[PDB]
């Protein structure tokens, strides 16, 4: 939104860059931060940990009734079966979408998300607009922002992750996918479908 | 604290800004900001709850429109100063130095295998906040409870929109680090954790969706029994 008091994005970026490089120089001299540490954290979340991991969990649940039960019973333990877990995903509780219920996740108090299965969240998920509105007008928000229309009669459960427990949505399996392989099914699972702002891809 | 950051239910923040696609890190400074998390954590600048409290104390206007990772930088500085690990004056001088010399080098330093070890361990092993306590859970599934109307001036996870509201316990997750103490440098003091369900009508009155409910996590002290 317009704010006549705000500097240009270019000026904002130039100031932040200098402030961060300055702080970085100090932490480096203190011996608690190094360039290899920086590069390692970045490579992990730019190429290793992402929503493709959550997709693997979803497709296994879609094709393994027993795994699905275990997943809904104890998310952290189930995902460990696939070597999936870790930082900010130490405690996961998966919730299943059905014809009677739709789940949507948010962190109104900040921006928490289960990185081990979704990777670092897109900026809109961490911003004030989505966080403030989703717990108050979830149906309208889903329609207006994501073009996702949830029938009035269908209940919308909004999960506000205020603790370290991380909620992840197990989207319903799209129709027309009988007998599909886990690899083929994975193409339908999106980060958005596991947040609940969109259903898995149709067709 | 009753900070602006507690946005759940706030009106007028505007439409969502969502590009078709975006990189994990939009600029090099963001990668640095991100990596400083495990770095300062290992260095004892702060714990996770304190980390959040530092961001909560930001200038509201700055918080609402600044890049997300800038919030991280503010909390690092906040705790660096609090713990006396960061000299604000030196930081200001260096900031000006890098403003005038953006391509100037960073200080010479030796790489440290233990820092990489820390990163891999934290990422793949995680930093579990679950803890064991001697007391049994006070509540159970099905209990009807009321969320406290307390308004701590320090850190807490008591969204203003659920205070004084009545809901039903959905699940007991065991005990975890307690924000109200941890975020204020008072220790983990673990408390049992529960997910509680609140109908939209209870939260928003008539303006609430007739067929929606919000699930919010509550540490034991946050709720008191209404009906078993
Ligand atoms: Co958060």
């Amino acid at each position: 939104t317009e704010n006549i008091l705000r500097k240009s994005d270019e000026e904002i970026q130039k100031e932040i860059t200098a402030r961060v490089k300055a702080l970085e120089s100090m932490l480096i001299e203190q011996g608690i931060l190094t360039t290899s540490m920086i590069d390692r954290m970045a490579e992990i979340y730019e190429n290793e940990v992402g929503p493709h991991l959550g997709a693997k969990v979803v497709v296994k649940a879609w094709t393994d009734p027993e795994f699905k039960k275990r997943l809904l019973a104890d998310g952290t333990e189930a995902c460990k079966e696939l070597g999936i877990g870790g930082l900010q995903g130490e405690d996961m509780m998966w919730v299943e979408n059905t014809d009677e219920v739709h789940h949507v996740v948010v962190c109104t108090l900040c921006s928490c998300t289960p990185w081990p299965v979704l990777g670092l969240p897109p900026n809109w998920f961490k911003e004030p607009q989505y966080r403030s509105r989703v717990v108050r007008e979830p149906r309208q928000l889903l329609k207006e922002e994501f073009g996702f229309e949830v029938p009035p009669s269908k209940e919308i459960k909004v999960w506000d992750s205020s603790s370290e427990m991380r909620f992840v949505v197990l989207p319903q399996r799209p129709a027309g996918t009988d007998g599909w392989s886990e690899e083929e099914l994975a193409t339908l699972v999106t980060r958005e479908s596991m947040i609940g702002v969109e259903p898995a891809k149709a067709v | 604290m009753n900070g602006v950051y507690d946005v759940g239910g706030t009106d007028g923040l505007g439409p969502i800004n969502r590009p078709a696609d975006e990189p994990v890190f939009r600029a090099e400074w963001e990668k640095v900001a991100f990596a400083m998390f495990p770095a300062t954590f290992r260095a004892g600048f702060m714990g996770l709850d304190e980390f959040r409290f530092g961001i909560e104390q930001m200038n509201p206007a700055e918080y609402l429109e600044s890049p997300y990772y800038w919030h991280w930088i503010r909390t690092y500085i906040h705790h660096g100063v609090r713990t006396g690990k960061i000299d604000l004056e030196e930081l200001e001088r260096r900031t000006q130095y890098y403003r005038e010399n953006p391509d100037a080098p960073l200080p010479e330093h030796e790489q440290k295998p233990e820092l990489i070890e820390f990163v891999n361990q934290a990422v793949y092993g995680g930093l579990p906040a679950s803890r064991e306590v001697d007391r049994p859970p006070k509540f159970k599934e099905g209990d009807v409870v009321r969320f406290s109307t307390a308004s701590p001036k320090g850190h807490a996870r008591r969204a203003r929109y659920v205070r004084g509201k009545t809901g039903t316990v959905v699940k007991h997750h065991g005990a975890y680090i307690y924000p109200d103490t941890a975020g204020n440098g008072l220790g983990e003091c673990p408390e049992h954790l529960y997910t509680v369900r609140f109908t939209a009508q209870e939260l928003w009155g008539p303006e609430g969706d007739p067929n929606s409910s919000v699930y919010y996590d509550c540490w034991e002290p946050y709720i008191e029994l209404v009906d078993t």
